[PDB]
């Protein structure tokens, strides 16, 4: 449990993360659905308790880069993942991109459109270059 | 269509004796077979179902026996209310309905 | 046409193994002996010959596999005497539960159409717009 | 001696379709559910006929304490088809498929071919605060859809007048895979020490309310009045001021006219039928038969057939189908040599006067 | 006592004129009406993606989905110049002025009560108490700036629209203007347009009185000066009025933001029918990728497969046609907000009808959500 | 007491339509299907028509079909037959027939009516 | 242009004349000409909101004076003529 | 190929018999019929918006450049006083 798994319950085949939930379920009820037919929740064959169904972790990925001739520093946005989820992920080493952005503990940024890794913070403010998302701006600016 | 064939056309017998009516079909059809009693004017009366069975409120004296394509229907006492013409008809091949060509029973 | 280059495989089965012969199909034949591709582009030819795989007194000459550990790949051969595993005896021999992986092909003059011996070669081709190295009798004219 | 008052079935005899949990949805379901407010027939007790079973049939009953024990299903109700019996005695059930013989009341005297004997907890759970006016009504529903015999129920003292108005659910309790064939339905009674209400499903489409625990707190029914589809076109249980277009009508048309110039197109049927001299097999006539309309009919009638198999084609299906060409090879031949004249046959005509081809799309007539 | 009835439609009331050759009529008092207006800005930002809607997690799926070509390029371009088109449209509506102003420390415009459409301190968002009605009144299935991952397994009952759609890969984007900033944004307009009259629209901010931008928005209408400063007392109390009551107008009503809420609609109902498409057979043996791939031999189990490539396709293509009708049709709605807040706002308009019933005098922009609303 | 009294017979003109009606009391009318069955006079009994317990499920002999139409009504317990475009050999007399289920839907006659003649002539 | 025939047009009809068999396995392709029919209902509603916007523009219907003499400007073609039936001018009549 | 043998005609008529050939050939129909569709849909919205920025275009032209406009950030940021136009390939250009 808790864990991002396969499963074959009883004919029902497909990935997800299962955990305890607060339901009601009638004595007779066996399944999960919601308003668009998809599993949402199992019943346990065992010890009788509701088991909910998260789907995996997925989103687009995103280069914010400045303009070619003058660096060729990159930064990457994983868009709606909370940036511990995708930093574990990057420490297991099972995400889809095989292309690595360094992680100096500097450049971090949960930001409210996904996290970005490669540009760090500050606490100024300047007219907009080009648009992340969310009230978030980035440049590439001299030190 | 099963076409279902009368052996006795009419048959005279007095009162008191034992008449067989026969009745035949062009394929099997088990078990499934009526009779019906029918007198000159009236409205037809079931006699038996499922070609062995007696209907209810009928009197023992009417029986029957026979599966395929053959059957018989054997009457052991003949009754002042018994010389009528009796049709069989089948049910096994449900989507259409056929009758006998009825067979006719009369006073000797 | 033109083909680059032509493969021609050439073996003796029986009656019904010719109509199991034939891309993506069912039989220890088409699973264990010979598995034509999915997407084959070529021709498989058939003719009855009784004359050469038969004689008096019977010919055991041929062979074919019915016991192996996995399915065969397409063009993929398995030659190979290695008697197949039934649990997890290591039984090297033949008998109990430990099956020969080949069984005779045995042919005589007098058996059934389904049974008699059929010689069976196929010809694949891999046909694009690409260079050649068969050709079919065609004159060149001169270029204008 | 039992009545046959009629009553009102109101809302009642919703079960759930499937074992799925939802919670705070409308879905839409299709299958056979009891309609709406509709008439259901009420009997009496104090004899036991054979109610018709079809597409499942709902079953209520209110009673003090028991007087009904069981219930027996299954065609001809005799020794020679399967049938059923759900008999309940005080402490267990007794669910079996066989073939027991007839009882005319110790309920069957006859076991030799049949299994699928089972056994579980008792259906009828009475209870009681200290007095008998908590009459214990029971709702039961059953049915045969792709065998598995189906039984829901719930059990409670409603008021105890009659068959009630307030909206109730059923919870299923077994599903056992007999599936023979049920036709007829009957009611056993007591032994020796104001119910009866039978109503018949049909195929309907209902939009059922869902709590949030997974309980079903109201239904709608799709064809009772004006209403009630607009309901369910923008599916909700609130509809705002306004005109909705729903669905659409049309009207059903009530005759059917074959007019045609002529259509008698004789066929030489007759004349090969009517003919003197039929050739014999040796020389067997083969008449060509086209440009006409082939009528099956005066083949009928002319002749009283005593083989009349057919291979390529039915015998019942020859006036729906439209014929290239039609040969007629007549010829008068022995009795046994008829049952000889078929494809794939051997014998001294089969070989040396006529042979009928393996591939033969016709049907052969013969007649004394 | 109660019933419905049928009736031809009433053009209006009767009414005649007294037209004569020697008569005129000229009216002796005036009244203050503060009307409403509401117009769409922008939709919601969705982007969907190929491959995992149309074949999930299958390799064999996707390469057959590989010989159907560049179909799910097309189809990564529209959504995006879409989000960027609603962006672009914010940024026209409300981004009309580059310097923000505040509003005086004091509050005493010469008895005119602006507390109604002023930011509130108390308040965390700074939000006037209009805006709050607006926003209580709008109801979003999804915000899309929530980060909902993490609580599926949390929705402890049936899991909602949002998480189906996660389930089925659809997302949605949050604006790049958050609805803080653009409630700032329209603050600083409110007080531009308040204390230094029309100039700071054109030119550099010159503070004005109250009264006297009053008095030149009279003389604009064609009425003197004269009148606004003889009766200041009784127009002020009539604006007081006009503003207490709309208020109150906005909150009994059943629903006067209607456009903003079926913009909203239409969106989470092409959204979930697309979701619905998913479990649609088309004609195949089933519905399920992974049942259809045990039960049938791989030769021919590829014509059962083309057969939801397509359907999915198709339902995408249709999908994505609607977003774009739906993205014009807001565009356009977007482009009349933005002259009506430059011309109403910044200025005085002579155009009739155009910035409200009447002669115009001012208005005043209001932040809702996935719209603006203006006071005339 | 189970009664069923047909009604609406008479004479008639080749080419021209007919209804009939069989009033069904004493029993579970709307449970049971019915029947219709004629007989030529010379002639044993003949299958016409056949419609279920509510109304969905219809079948007609092939010398009918398509000109003769059954229907049902259950909140008067009546059943009907309505006959278009009659000719000479449609001259019998129709009886109307309860059903009871037998190895299939209805395969028994149980009770009969008295029956209505009805005869077309010029 | 103020507005355009409104249409209505209907899938089952239009597909499958009255046919059981080909409606159902038009019900088999899921809700996609639902879309089509409120595409067509959202159609007429539009048309009826522009010809209310472009001339139900006054609230209250005035009437012209019974004497038709503005300082000798004679509009005796634009208003509407008693005589005729409709009530239209001959202006409106040429363009009908 | 759209999921046919090959993608060159004039390849899958010498390669296959006529009889199945119209098999692998109504594939390649479909493919290339949904892609033009696609394609004269966008090329209408295009011209849909173009035709709106050419409408304003015309306007903006006649107001500014034939007269003089009141109209506030209408004919450039600021009281108004002329506009000169420019022509520019597929386009219109003005100096306010
Ligand atoms: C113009 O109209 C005003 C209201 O529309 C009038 O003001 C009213 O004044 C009375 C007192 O006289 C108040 O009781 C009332 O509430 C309202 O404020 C105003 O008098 C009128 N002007 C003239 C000249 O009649
Ligand atoms: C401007 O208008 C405000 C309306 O929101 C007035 O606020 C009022 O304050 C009183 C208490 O003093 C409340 O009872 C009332 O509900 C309202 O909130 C405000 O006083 C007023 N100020 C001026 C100067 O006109
Ligand atoms: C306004 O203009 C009308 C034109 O339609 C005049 O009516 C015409 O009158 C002439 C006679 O001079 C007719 O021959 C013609 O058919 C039409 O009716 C109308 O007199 C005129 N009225 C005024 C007041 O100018
Ligand atoms: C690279 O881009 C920068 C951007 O300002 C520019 O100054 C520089 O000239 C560019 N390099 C070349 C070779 O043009
Ligand atoms: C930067 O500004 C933030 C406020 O936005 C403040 O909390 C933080 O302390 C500042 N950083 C430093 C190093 O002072
Ligand atoms: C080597 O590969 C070929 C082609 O797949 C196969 O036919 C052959 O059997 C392989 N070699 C051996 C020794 O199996
Ligand atoms: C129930 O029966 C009564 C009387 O027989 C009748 O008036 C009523 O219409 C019937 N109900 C329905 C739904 O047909
Ligand atoms: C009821 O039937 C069960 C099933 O055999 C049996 O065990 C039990 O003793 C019976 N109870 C009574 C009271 O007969
Ligand atoms: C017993 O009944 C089963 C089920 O009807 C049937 O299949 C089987 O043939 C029967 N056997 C005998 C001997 O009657
Ligand atoms: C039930 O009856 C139907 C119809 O006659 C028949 O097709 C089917 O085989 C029967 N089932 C059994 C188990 O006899
Ligand atoms: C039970 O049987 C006894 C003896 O015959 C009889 O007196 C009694 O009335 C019976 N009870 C019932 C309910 O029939
Ligand atoms: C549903 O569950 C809630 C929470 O325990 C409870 O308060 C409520 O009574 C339940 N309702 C039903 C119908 O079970
Ligand atoms: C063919 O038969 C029809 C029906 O009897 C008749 O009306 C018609 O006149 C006949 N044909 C000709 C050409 O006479
Ligand atoms: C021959 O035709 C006559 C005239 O209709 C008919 O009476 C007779 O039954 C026919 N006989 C045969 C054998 O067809
Ligand atoms: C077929 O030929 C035989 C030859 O004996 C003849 O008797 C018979 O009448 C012929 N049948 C016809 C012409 O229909
Ligand atoms: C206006 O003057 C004209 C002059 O001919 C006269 O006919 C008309 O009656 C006058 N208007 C009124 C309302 O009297
Ligand atoms: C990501 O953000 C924080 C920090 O980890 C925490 O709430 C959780 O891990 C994620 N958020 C949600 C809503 O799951």
């Amino acid at each position: 449990k808790n864990k991002c798994v396969n499963f074959n319950f009883n004919g029902l085949t497909g990935t997800g993360v299962l955990t305890k939930s607060n339901k009601k379920f009638l004595p007779f009820q066996q399944f999960g659905r919601d308003i668009v037919d998809t599993t949402d929740a199992v019943r346990d064959p065992q010890t009788l308790e509701i088991l909910d169904i998260t789907p995996c972790s997925f989103g687009g990925v995103s280069v914010i880069t400045p303009g070619t001739n003058t660096s060729n520093q990159v930064a990457v946005l994983y868009q709606g993942v909370n940036c511990t989820e995708v930093s574990v992920a990057i420490h297991a080493d099972q995400l889809t991109p095989t292309w690595r952005v360094y992680s100096t503990g500097s450049n971090v940024f949960q930001t409210r459109a996904g996290c970005l890794i490669g540009a760090e913070y500050v606490n100024n403010s300047y007219e907009c270059d080009i648009p992340i998302g969310a009230g978030i701006c980035a440049s590439y600016q001299t030190q | 269509e099963i076409v279902m064939t009368q052996s006795p056309a009419t048959l005279s017998v007095s009162p008191g004796e034992r008449a067989t009516l026969s009745c035949r079909a062009s394929q099997s059809i088990s078990s499934n077979l009526a009779w019906y009693h029918q007198k000159p004017g009236q409205a037809p009366r079931l006699l038996i179902y499922g070609a062995s069975t007696r209907a209810t409120g009928i009197p023992a004296r009417f029986s029957g026996s026979g599966s395929g394509t053959e059957f018989t229907l054997t009457i052991s006492s003949l009754q002042s209310e018994d010389f009528a013409v009796y049709y069989c008809q089948q049910y096994n091949n449900w989507p259409p309905l056929t009758f006998g060509g009825g067979t006719k029973v009369e006073i000797k | 046409l033109c083909f680059t280059n032509v493969y021609a495989d050439s073996f003796v089965i029986k009656g019904n193994e010719v109509s199991q012969i034939a891309p993506g199909q069912t039989g220890n034949i088409a699973d264990y002996n010979y598995k034509l591709p999915d997407d084959f582009t070529g021709c498989v030819i058939a003719w009855n010959s009784n004359k050469l795989d038969s004689k008096h007194s019977g010919n055991y000459d041929y062979w074919y596999r019915l016991f192996r550990k996995s399915k065969l790949k397409p063009f993929e051969r398995d030659i190979s005497t290695e008697i197949y595993q039934a649990g997890n005896k290591p039984c090297k021999g033949k008998g109990p539960n430990c099956y020969f992986p080949l069984q005779s092909y045995g042919f005589r003059p007098t058996y059934g159409v389904g049974h008699q011996p059929y010689r069976v070669v196929v010809l694949s081709f891999e046909l694009l717009h690409a260079p050649a190295t068969v050709c079919g009798p065609k004159k060149s004219t001169n270029l204008v | 001696t039992t009545t046959q008052s009629y009553t009102n079935s109101f809302t009642r005899g919703v079960y759930y379709p499937d074992k799925v949990f939802r919670s705070s949805v409308l879905h839409l379901t299709q299958d056979l559910f009891l309609p709406f407010f509709s008439n259901v027939t009420w009997f009496h007790a104090i004899d036991n006929p054979v109610l018709p079973f079809n597409d499942g049939v709902y079953f209520a009953s209110t009673e003090k304490s028991n007087i009904i024990r069981g219930w027996i299903f299954g065609t001809t109700l005799d020794s020679k088809t399967q049938s059923l019996l759900i008999v309940n005695n005080a402490t267990n059930v007794f669910i079996k498929v066989c073939e027991f013989q007839f009882c005319n009341d110790g309920v069957y005297s006859s076991a030799n071919n049949c299994t699928f004997e089972y056994v579980s907890q008792p259906f009828l759970m009475d209870l009681e605060g200290k007095q008998g006016n908590f009459k214990n009504l029971r709702e039961f529903v059953f049915k045969n859809i792709d065998g598995y015999f189906k039984i829901y129920s719930k059990h409670t003292p409603i008021i105890g007048r009659d068959f009630p108005q307030g909206f109730s659910a059923l919870e299923p309790l077994v599903d056992l895979p007999i599936g023979i064939n049920i036709t007829r339905f009957q009611t056993l009674l007591a032994l020796n020490r104001a119910d009866y209400y039978v109503g018949y499903l049909q195929p309907r489409t209902f939009l059922l309310k869902y709590n949030e625990n997974g309980t079903i707190t109201d239904a709608v029914d799709c064809a009772l009045d004006p209403l009630s589809e607009t309901k369910c076109t923008l599916k909700s249980f609130t509809v705002e001021k306004g005109i909705y277009q729903t669905s659409n009508f049309r009207v059903q048309p009530t005759e059917s006219i074959v007019r045609f110039p002529n259509v008698t197109n004789l066929c030489p049927f007759h004349e090969v039928f009517n003919a003197t001299r039929f050739a014999s097999v040796y020389a067997w006539n083969r008449t060509r038969i086209s440009n006409c309309v082939a009528d099956y009919s005066v083949l009928y009638n002319f002749a009283p057939f005593f083989a009349f198999k057919c291979y390529g084609v039915s015998p019942t299906k020859l006036n729906d189908l439209c014929f290239t060409n039609v040969y007629a090879d007549s010829f008068v031949i022995k009795g046994n040599e008829v049952s000889q004249i078929a494809p794939g046959q051997t014998g001294n005509i089969a070989d040396y006067n006529y042979k009928l081809p393996d591939d033969f799309t016709g049907c052969v007539i013969a007649w004394n | 006592s109660q019933s419905i009835i049928a009736y031809t439609m009433s053009l209006g009331a009767e009414n005649s004129v007294a037209y004569s050759n020697n008569s005129i009529a000229i009216p002796t008092n005036f009244t203050i009406s503060v009307t409403t207006e509401i117009l769409p800005v922008s939709m919601t930002k969705t982007s969907v993606d190929c491959t995992m809607y149309i074949c999930g997690d299958s390799t064999e799926c996707s390469n057959l989905l590989l010989q159907y070509g560049s179909f799910c390029t097309q189809l990564k371009r529209a959504l995006t110049g879409i989000a960027v088109e609603q962006d672009k449209n914010t940024q026209e509506v409300f981004a009309q002025v580059k310097q923000i102003y505040k509003t005086p420390p004091i509050k005493y415009f010469g008895g005119f009560n602006f507390s109604q459409i002023l930011p509130d301190p108390s308040k965390p968002s700074k939000r006037s108490p209009i805006e709050d009605l607006l926003f209580n009144k709008v109801t979003l299935a999804d915000a899309g700036f929530i980060k909902q991952y993490g609580d599926c397994l949390g929705d402890i009952a049936a899991r909602d629209l949002i998480c189906a759609q996660k389930f089925n890969g659809l997302t949605v984007l949050p604006p790049l203007l958050t609805d803080e900033m653009i409630a700032q944004y329209t603050s600083a307009l409110l007080a531009g347009t308040i204390t230094s009259g029309w100039t700071f629209g054109a030119g550099p901010a010159l503070q004005i009185p109250f009264p006297m931008q009053m008095a030149y928005r009279f003389n604009g209408i064609g009425v003197t000066q004269n009148v606004l400063y003889e009766n200041q007392k009784l127009i002020a109390n009539q604006f007081n009025s006009a503003i207490g009551k709309i208020q109150d107008s906005l909150f009994s009503t059943p629903s006067a933001l209607g456009k903003l809420q079926d913009v909203v609609n239409h969106n989470a109902q092409a959204l979930n029918t697309l979701v619905k498409q998913l479990s649609s057979k088309f004609g195949a043996i089933s519905s399920v990728l992974n049942d259809i791939l045990s039960r049938l031999d791989p030769p021919e189990a590829e014509v059962q497969i083309d057969r939801l490539i397509t359907g999915r396709l198709q339902s995408l293509q249709t999908y994505v046609t609607q977003q774009l009708i739906r993205a014009a049709e807001i565009r356009a709605s977007a482009n009349l907000a933005a002259t009506k807040m430059s011309e109403c706002v910044l200025g005085q308009s002579k155009r009739v009808d155009f910035c409200g019933k009447g002669y115009h005098l001012m208005s005043f922009p209001q932040s809702a959500p996935h719209g603006v609303v203006f006071l005339h | 007491q189970v009664q069923l009294v047909e009604s609406g017979g008479g004479v008639v003109q080749p080419g021209r339509s007919l209804r009939l009606s069989c009033a069904a009391s004493g029993f579970p009318f709307i449970i049971y299907g019915m029947h219709w069955v004629r007989q030529a006079p010379g002639k044993g009994l003949e299958w016409v028509a056949v419609i279920s317990f509510d109304g969905r499920n219809t079948y007609y002999a092939d010398s009918v079909k398509g000109r003769f139409t059954i229907s049902r009504d259950n909140s008067k317990n009546t059943l009907y037959l309505q006959m278009n475009s009659l000719r000479a050999e449609d001259t019998a007399v129709y009886y109307c027939a309860k059903a009871e289920p037998y190895i299939s839907s209805f395969d028994l006659f149980d009770y009969w009516g008295q029956g209505t003649l009805v005869t077309v002539s010029s």
